[PDB]
């Protein structure tokens, strides 16, 4: 599983 | 159309928890990386990860 | 291989 | 209102460090992927990256 | 506007590019985000590659 | 702990 | 040594 | 004026990338582009493209 995206802002 | 590339469990309510080959349906992507999707498999609407699906 | 960035905006 | 996911120890002065579970209010999302937040825990203020938190 | 592969990638949709490591490609559309449109300079295929996979040559 | 995104630009 | 980010357009 | 320090080493991947060691400072010259700065090495004065991942302010 690959690490999340920046949160929108 | 977008498919699921891996499992992803909801971090936030407004999340959507899926499971890898599951579906969906973009309803907004225009917010950044996290994007509003509706899953086809279960009908629920969420923000999903979109380094998490490809296109179908 | 590194992580795949986020697919383009439909 | 934001959650930490992940500790993080600051690179810099204008960082936050902060421990998984800190609670944060968010003061500037607007520079790019590094956020400037209040600690809810120290009231601290300082910068962090983006993708170590989600939503309350 | 020329980029060499770093590494391998296989395909996840069909209109990626698949490609190995060391394929050069002329880059045809940049604008749309991390994912460009490329043509490979080895097999004349066109396709979409990460850009995260690439340096300049 | 995931990798650090690219710093806010100065 | 963190993956390296995105290159910049052309 | 605006100061960045190196957290690891980079060795370039192309003649416009500058090469560089942990600890190496760097005066941004323009970061307009993208993810990948243009910078100059205040060790060897070099200038060149840098992850701008692999920085952090001074």
């Amino acid at each position: 599983a690959p690490p999340l995206p920046p949160r929108n802002r | 159309l977008f498919v699921a590339l891996y499992d992803y469990e909801a971090r936030t309510e407004d999340d959507l928890s899926f499971h890898k080959g599951e579906k969906f349906q973009i309803l907004n992507s225009s917010e950044g990386d996290w994007w509003e999707a509706r899953s086809l498999t279960t009908g629920e609407t969420g923000y999903i990860p979109s380094n998490y699906v490809a296109p179908v």
